């Protein structure tokens, strides 16, 4: 699955 | 809601083993799978509702296929005996075939729309390798964990519309390019 760095960059928090 | 007008249309194959419509879109074009021109004479209907043109294809026999390449959608269908149970939704309003935009939408956590969006994102992630501008870290295989590129390249994929997701985390760019059609 995708890493936290990628998700923190691509997805709104 | 985004999944408000979702309906199931049960069909069968015609002569030549086709559906009476063509599949367009797919992640490789940065899109939902969607129906081409649905002409009346050619769809062998069995039950449920009727198919119209441009509908987004969501599921084939309970297998979610949105976020996949056309090639993979075709592969699910081929391993499905008749009749084919198609979950679809009309385009219009906030429902659109553009995957980049769909993934930017923000639904309530716990929502059926949210649950579905996550399933569609995971499908997309199954077929793609993300790209980044951050240096190769030990343990990582280039081209499997990440396509490691320059910022000029990332910027050029960006402007060209190659990316379906993008963003920065710590002074570095991260995105998902469109999978190739295979």
């Amino acid at each position: 699955a995708r890493r936290e760095s990628y998700l923190k960059a691509t997805q709104p928090s | 809601h985004w999944t408000s007008k979702v309906h199931e249309s049960v069909i069968g194959r015609n002569p030549e083993g086709q559906l009476g419509f063509e599949l367009k879109g797919g992640a490789e074009n940065g899109q939902f799978p969607y129906l081409g021109e649905v002409k009346p004479g050619k769809v062998a209907y069995e039950s449920g509702s009727k198919l119209v043109s441009e509908e987004l294809l969501l599921e084939v026999n309970e297998t979610p296929v949105a976020g996949l390449t056309i090639r993979d959608v075709l592969a699910v269908i081929k391993h499905c005996k008749d009749p084919l149970r198609l979950k679809c939704v009309k385009q219009g309003g906030i429902v659109d075939k553009d995957l980049r935009h769909y993934l930017n939408l923000r639904f309530q956590k716990g929502s059926v729309d949210h649950e579905l969006q996550q399933i569609i994102r995971d499908n997309l992630y199954l077929r793609t390798v993300p790209c980044t501008t951050r240096p190769h870290k030990e343990g990582e295989v280039p081209g499997v964990d990440y396509i490691f590129i320059t910022v000029e390249e990332f910027m050029e994929l960006e402007k060209s519309g190659a990316l379906l997701e993008s963003g920065t985390y710590e002074d570095n760019y991260y995105g998902t390019p469109k999978p190739p059609a295979e």
